[PDB]
């Protein structure tokens, strides 16, 4: 089956700029009340969500080189601390994975 | 690229009319451009009306006071005699009364039963600043005009149109100026209602006036027809009865409006304006 | 197209006629040239009958300028401000005689459809017709079916 | 018509569907957080649950082995679900995971989420956090409450 | 006597007198570095005008989402209006209401909704009864409504409003939103503020109050497009800031036989934090008993 | 000019507070209909042929086999009536028909969930609202 | 070629007198040579014409097609342009007066089909064209109303003469 | 179906012109100056102490011989030269090169001005309506250094002449679309600034020709700007943090 006739461009506008085809307004956008930048309000902050990654990165990378090769995860819990920190009161007995960086705010110890 | 000459000299042209079109220039004096003599002009203006002008009047009649200050500031500029040019508000003065007590008899002896508001507020309408000025943009009144900006401001060209009735009264009298405002003032009142150029409020207070002075009971209102009272488009004839007695009837949407036109219908026919009034009489005086 | 043109009503020039005439027609503006083929009606309409058509219309201005052209054109200019501009190529005398004095009695009015042959500001004398004209009045001015004083 | 159908259809296939849930549940429980598809997450998210309930069962229990040899590629992990994990949950009985939004990639414009394991030792991601108890609303709404409960009281 | 249409376009000529000699008093161009202090943006700084340049144009710089948010503006940790001037260099930061701790902007918003209802019960009334305004009662967000005492004419000493006439109040008071006004605030001398409200006795007692407590002895001015009232710390920008508004019944305070106090309270929501019908209606009620302040 | 929903800008005590406190006034809605006799009824008039009484609205539990004296066996439908209730009553007159229609609903659900229109109908009638 | 919008931006307006009223700013900016169809792209430049320039950047933040993260640079570069070297005070006080997308340069390949039969395919590119204005966005035009509606029809009633006649 | 864009163009240096050639770039003018001069602090209060100011002029050149023998230079190549004209023939240059600036004569600013001072005035307002003007001279024009260069630096010579100027001045400035930018046009202002000439002695068609102005550290602050401005903080990355 081919067209018997040429579409004009008056039928084509009214389907292509029909209300359908045109993008819809989003209203679900706002601000992150932690650095200021646009998120929605069902989705996490591109810019904060970011940031958690850089240094889990850095927290994967130091994992690997007390591991030292595959299949050797080990048995007990891993607690993370950075300059300026010692081995808590419960963090006795764990992996203790050292950073030489400031504790990040955000980053709460527990 | 083709050989010829004519089609692209063609081409040109219609190049130029559409630069035009889209960036049209800002307009300018007559006398500014080519093809103008000013003496010759004035001639013709004279005998193209069939007037006998004098042409050291007529040619005051055209500077203006703005004109001679804006004159003199462009010779102290340069350092350059005097100059003993003449205004035309001397003449503007006695053509703006001649034709304000000229117009004020033609109406007052033609329509005898209007009263003296009435009559001002059409001497006030003819000789308006929109009348006045429509009249002299289409007798070349504006292409002569000696004034210091263009287009010619309307006070400035009211100013000039009136110089030149006192230019011709001088000239060849009252009788023979009196037919020039007969045939270019009072003919810009022909298809146009009384109540077009005299602008009243409440006509039904002042007609309530007009029935005390001649010993008249106040009119009553009542409803002559009626058709789509509940509707969106209804149509009321409302008339106007003194003593039992139908004087006036007049159409409208609503009864308020309808009743407010039936006394400006009874005021055309109290002042003797109405549409089957005979024409006015511009055949030669006998 | 009518459709793919424009309209107007027929009129006249601040109600020309009523009081007294005036000629539309204010200048004539010739553009012959001194050598040229083109031009050689419009030099002979320039020795013998411009002369004699200005002595008849005292209200026109007519300017002759005598310069290199290929094409002679002449300009008429109106009161109300309209500009006619016409060709007077390789016509003779004779024809340009009959333009110009077309152009001498015309308005400067847009020669354009016209929708009536006819113009009145006062088309009645015994009144308009309305639905109402014909009818006759009924005594207290009841309508069909109304019951009064119920 | 699908009426009643819990489980997806990706993959080739139901095996290649096990074994796509398989090497995803591996890899939670080697890093405890991990970022894929919204659909694919949503799916595993269920067996993430259930594995924890056989990690409480005892390595000593053969049933529980035999489902962390199948659903544990990697033989490393099955001694952190019975000695780290398992015994981290003890005390709660349900909600070991918390599934998260996060935006769409940029290559293909998928739907994005992000699984974890809670208690882990990872910088806590931002949470969505409700509108403070010290807001407007809020605090018109705690001065009805303390009334109607004055009110019962007296 | 002056009349209620002609007493209140003096006040504003007043006003507006005042208005224009502070601004002469600056000089043509002064500039002050202001400095933002928040999470975001941090480290920003506002070359701007003094005595001209506002806290809201500060957010103009920013972006769209600072100036429809930052109900508030803390300067050297005092509250200020989003559109006063700024007269000195000092830091800056923004307030919003889905704050930790937004105690300041609250009891902006609750003042700002009181003095809209003093504005509309000037005009309820009829010119023959004379309504005299009194204070805004300083009453906490936790009690459930906003309050406005007034004084109404000795003939209407025992009329009681009804559901119907508490119903216009509020059309009033959403006709007032519709308008979109923004709060003007002027800080004057106690002395200037007296003339002002001079006609009123109620008024000048508060005002001196206010100038005993203040060594500067300034007062603060406060104006709906023509109808000004005298207030007590800062407010918010606009009216249209506030979504759901209505007033909820009225109260005679006691005792009634020296003088008669009428106590019209009402409860409001913004448009940041809307409720839900239900969630409304359950308001109301509790904004329908009288409130006592602390 | 975002849309917001009712636990939107509510915090973590509030709640739990304001999903019991209008469950509680449902029951007690409901709980203040069950004397209609007492609440000044409309007349009840007998019943004569050609007369047409209101329905029920239910809900489809499932089905189940049912025995005869017979023998024969029969599988029925659980048909549950929870919460139906008359909510208003339009006159032959402004009924445009023939009958008078009675109106009647089912089911109550979530008061956050509906209209304003209709919330303000149920509002008066002293009633949750029906699916 | 036509480059004529990167042209606008060098007119000099005369001196305002004292009365005058405040004249608001334009800014013309473009991006040339995008590899994008133009028919795609006019579907979002359509959505933020008559945007402000904060609300503008909201929508093009959050919408998946590629065109948007094009756009987006191309208002943020607009933006910059504006205050620092048009003289606009505050780079929030702008709308999006037009925007829409051309067609560009475009090349041509061959696309192979069965039957050693052939097709011609091109390489699409496109323009996309901004235009910012001083100012809040204009208020969008309220709906027609009953009373308009009316008034409207009452007038045509008004309007209609005596056809055909003197 | 080959056919491909013609985009072939690379980035090259424009600093020096092809090598080993001949022909060498000609400079008229140097730049910067040969000697940097620091008007003494307080020259601004003695402009009220005129008399002072006249007897420090003369003393300051006479005193300083690396002055007065550069003038010896000057006259060795333009022997009709004095300096009890220049100071007056400055303000000439002056104000007819600020002229330029409102009708745009940037044909003839040339000859007036240096290469080095002609992008500082007019790449600013390429696009802005200036309205300059010279409404009264305070105070007399002083030569107050003259100094030349080393002898054939590059087979040239040029002389420089400073000289102090303290008059009133009219500035307005418009933007693109008219709107004012900076300055009142009704209201002078008092102007204090050094302006530097130089001349290309060997060449023989050369001319003195403003070079540039001398900024003192002692100068008062600038008028202020009409529109307010936003000095924006570090735009940090995620993982960045914010330091005070
Ligand atoms: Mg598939
Ligand atoms: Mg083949
Ligand atoms: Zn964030």
């Amino acid at each position: 089956a081919a067209p018997k006739n040429r579409r004009t461009i008056e039928v084509n506008r009214c389907r292509r700029r029909n209300p359908q085809k045109l993008i819809k307004v989003k209203n679900n956008i706002d601000v992150c009340p932690e650095c200021g930048h646009l998120k929605q309000k069902h989705v996490l902050c591109a810019y904060c969500y970011e940031k958690v990654c850089k240094e889990t990165a850095e927290i994967r990378r130091q994992i690997g080189k007390q591991e030292g090769g595959p299949f050797k995860a080990p048995t007990i819990e891993t607690v993370v601390l950075y300059t300026g920190e010692t081995p808590s009161e419960q963090d006795q007995g764990k992996r203790i994975i050292e950073r030489d960086r400031k504790r990040p705010s955000w980053f709460t110890q527990n | 690229v083709k050989k010829g000459f004519r089609a692209a000299f063609r081409f040109q042209k219609e190049l130029e009319r559409q630069r035009l079109l889209r960036c049209p220039p800002p307009p300018v004096r007559r006398s500014e451009k080519p093809n103008w003599d000013y003496h010759a002009e004035i001639q013709a203006f004279g005998h193209r009306l069939q007037e006998n002008f004098s042409l050291d009047l007529l040619k005051t009649a055209f500077v203006n006071s703005c004109y001679i200050k804006s004159e003199e500031a462009k010779r102290q500029q340069l350092g350059i005699v005097l100059l003993n040019l003449k205004s035309n508000q001397e003449l503007s003065e006695q053509g703006t009364s001649f034709s304000q007590t000229c117009l004020t008899q033609f109406l007052e002896d033609e329509y005898p039963d209007m009263p003296t508001e009435g009559i001002k507020n059409l001497v006030d309408f003819l000789t308006g600043e929109e009348v006045v000025c429509h009249v002299a943009r289409n007798l070349a009144v504006e292409q002569l005009t000696l004034s210091e900006e263009f287009p010619v401001p309307p006070a400035v060209l009211q100013q000039t149109f009136f110089a030149v009735i006192g230019a011709l009264l001088q000239s060849s009298g009252p009788e023979r100026t009196a037919l020039f405002i007969r045939d270019f003032l009072i003919t810009q009142m022909t298809g146009k209602e009384l109540f077009e150029m005299w602008k009243i409020i409440n006509p039904m207070g002042l007609l309530v006036e007009e029935l005390k002075k001649r010993n008249v009971s106040a009119p009553e209102s009542r409803l002559t027809r009626q058709s789509g009272g509940t509707t969106a488009l209804p149509l009321y004839f409302v008339g106007l009865y003194c003593d039992k007695k139908l004087i006036a009837e007049g159409p409208g949407e609503t009864v308020l409006v309808a009743e407010e036109e039936a006394a400006r219908v009874a005021l055309r026919k109290l002042y003797g304006f109405t549409e089957n009034r005979r024409p006015w009489n511009y055949s030669k005086p006998k | 197209t009518a459709r793919g043109t424009p309209s107007r009503f027929l009129a006249s020039v601040l109600h020309n006629g009523l009081g007294r005439y005036v000629q539309q027609l204010q200048r004539l503006s010739f553009s012959v040239s001194r050598d040229g083929a083109s031009s050689r009606g419009a030099r002979e309409f320039v020795e013998r009958e411009v002369i004699d058509f200005a002595r008849r219309n005292p209200g026109v201005v007519i300017y002759v300028n005598s310069r290199p052209c290929c094409v002679p054109r002449v300009v008429a200019e109106y009161l109300n401000g309209a500009v006619r501009e016409e060709s007077i190529h390789c016509k003779s005398v004779e024809e340009i005689s009959t333009l110009v004095q077309k152009l001498a009695d015309q308005s400067g009015l847009d020669v354009i459809r016209i929708r009536k042959p006819f113009h009145t500001d006062n088309p009645s004398i015994q009144g308009q017709w309305h639905p109402f004209t014909n009818k006759p009045t009924t005594f207290r001015g009841l309508r069909p079916r109304e019951v009064q004083d119920p | 018509i699908s009426h009643g159908r819990v489980f997806r259809r990706m993959g080739l296939g139901p095996e290649s569907r096990i074994h796509l849930l398989r090497n995803l549940l591996t890899g939670l429980v080697r890093h405890e957080r991990i970022e894929a598809p919204w659909a694919r997450v949503d799916e595993m998210r269920g067996y993430a649950e259930k594995l924890i309930d056989y990690g409480k069962l005892g390595d000593t229990n053969e049933r529980a082995m035999r489902m962390a040899d199948f659903w544990l590629t990697e033989k490393d992990l099955i001694p952190k679900l019975f000695q780290v994990l398992a015994p981290r949950y003890k005390d709660q009985t349900g909600g070991y995971t918390r599934m998260l939004q996060i935006p769409n990639r940029s290559l293909d414009r998928a739907k994005m989420a992000v699984i974890e394991y809670k208690g882990n030792c990872l910088p806590p991601l931002p949470l969505p956090r409700r509108d403070s108890h010290l807001t407007l609303l809020n605090q018109l709404l705690q001065g009805l409450r303390q009334d109607l409960r004055q009110s019962q009281e007296a | 006597q002056l009349s209620p249409t002609e007493l209140t376009e003096m006040r504003n000529d007043l006003f507006n007198k005042e208005k224009a000699r502070q601004l002469s008093l600056t000089p043509r161009t002064e500039k002050i570095e202001v400095k933002h202090v928040g999470k975001t943006d941090p480290g920003t700084v506002f070359v701007m005008n003094k005595n001209i340049s506002t806290p809201y144009s500060c957010a103009m710089h920013l972006s769209e989402w600072y100036c429809r948010k930052s109900i508030l503006a803390l300067v050297d940790g005092q509250p200020w209006d989003m559109y006063k001037p700024l007269t000195k260099s000092c830091e800056i930061k923004f307030l919003t209401f889905k704050d930790c701790d937004p105690g300041e902007v609250n009891k902006a918003y609750w003042r700002s909704c009181a003095m809209m209802m003093g504005c509309v019960i000037e005009r309820a009334f009829k010119d023959e009864y004379m309504v005299n305004l009194v204070r805004a009662p300083e009453v906490p967000v936790i009690s459930g409504a906003f309050c406005y005492d007034v004084v109404l004419d000795s003939k209407l000493d025992e009329w009681m409003p009804t559901k119907e006439n508490l119903r216009s109040f509020t059309k009033d008071a959403h006709a007032l939103i519709y308008k979109d006004l923004p709060f003007e605030t002027l800080e004057v001398e106690a002395k200037v503020a007296l003339e002002i409200f001079q006609h009123s006795k109620y008024k000048v007692d508060f005002i001196e109050e206010k100038a005993s407590q203040n060594p500067e002895r300034i007062v603060k001015l406060h104006r709906i497009g023509d109808f000004i009232d005298v207030s007590e710390g800062p407010l918010i920008p606009r009216t249209s800031i506030c979504f759901q508004y209505e007033v909820s019944a009225v109260h005679n305070l006691q005792p009634t036989q020296p003088s008669l106090i009428r106590r019209f309270q009402g409860v409001s929501l913004p448009v940041h934090l809307r409720a839900h019908f239900t969630i409304w209606d359950k308001l109301l009620e509790r904004s329908r008993k009288m409130v006592t302040e602390d | 000019k975002s849309g917001t929903w009712w636990d939107e800008h509510l915090s973590e005590e509030n709640v739990p507070f304001i999903k019991q406190l209008v469950s509680d006034e449902d029951k007690a809605q409901l709980a203040s209909k069950l004397c209609p006799l007492k609440d000044e009824p409309w007349p009840i008039h007998p019943w004569e042929p050609g007369s047409f009484r209101v329905g029920l609205i239910a809900l489809k539990l499932g089905m189940m086999p049912l025995w005869t004296k017979d023998g024969q066996k029969h599988v029925v439908t659980l048909l549950q009536v929870q919460d139906c209730h008359v909510l208003k009553y339009t006159s032959k007159e402004n009924c445009n028909g023939k009958m008078a229609t009675l109106s009647v609903g089912g089911k109550t659900v979530s008061r956050f969930r509906k209209a304003t229109s209709i919330l303000e109908f149920y509002r008066e009638l002293g009633l949750p609202p029906k699916q | 070629i036509s480059r004529k919008w990167e042209k606008k931006n060098k007119i000099v307006y005369p001196p305002q007198l004292p009365g005058e009223p405040r004249r608001p700013a334009e800014i013309y900016h473009c991006r040339r040579q995008i590899k994008y169809s133009k028919d795609k792209m006019w579907y979002l430049a359509k959505l933020i014409r008559g945007m402000s320039i904060d609300q503008a950047l909201a929508q093009l933040e959050f919408n998946d097609k590629k065109g948007a993260k094009i756009i987006k640079e191309v208002l943020l570069e607009a933006q910059d342009m504006a205050v620092r070297d048009h003289n606009v005070e505050f780079r929030s006080n702008l709308y999006i007066a037009e925007s829409t997308s051309g067609r560009g340069q475009c090349l041509k390949r061959i696309r192979y089909h069965g039957r050693g039969r052939f097709g011609i395919m091109e390489k699409v590119y496109c323009h996309y064209f901004v235009k910012l204005v001083e100012g809040p966005p204009p208020p969008p035009e309220p709906p027609k109303t009953a009373v308009a509606h009316a008034k409207e029809y009452i007038q045509q009633l008004r309007s209609r003469t005596i056809v055909h006649t003197l | 179906t080959e056919k491909e864009f013609m985009q072939h163009a690379r980035k090259a240096g424009l600093v020096i012109p092809p090598e080993k050639s001949d022909r060498s770039i000609h400079l008229a003018c140097t730049a910067g100056i040969f000697d940097a001069y620091v008007p003494p602090e307080g020259d601004a209060r003695i402009s009220s102490l005129s008399k002072e100011g006249l007897i420090e002029r003369t003393e300051r050149m006479k005193k300083t011989m690396a002055s007065q023998v550069s003038i010896r230079r000057i006259k060795d190549y333009d022997a009709n030269f004095k300096i009890k004209d220049f100071p007056e023939k400055a303000k000439d240059i002056f104000i007819e090169a600020h002229l330029c600036l409102n009708n745009s004569d940037h044909d003839r600013l040339h000859t007036l001005v240096t290469e080095h001072c002609f992008p500082d005035m007019t790449w600013d307002i390429k696009y802005k309506t200036v309205r300059w003007s010279f409404v009264e001279s305070l105070e007399p024009s002083h030569v107050v250094q003259v100094r030349c260069s080393s002898m054939m630096n590059q087979g040239n010579v040029y002389g420089q002449i400073t000289v102090r100027m303290h008059t009133r001045q009219t500035l307005a400035i418009y933007d693109r679309f008219g709107r004012l930018m900076y300055g009142q046009e009704d209201v002078p202002k008092d102007v204090l600034e050094y302006v530097v000439f130089e001349k290309q002695l060997t060449n023989p068609y050369g001319s003195w020709r403003m070079h540039t102005k001398i900024v003192p550290p002692w100068a008062p602050p600038k008028q202020p700007i009409l529109k307010t401005v936003m000095i924006p903080g570090p735009q940090l990355k995620p993982e960045e943090e914010y330091e005070e």
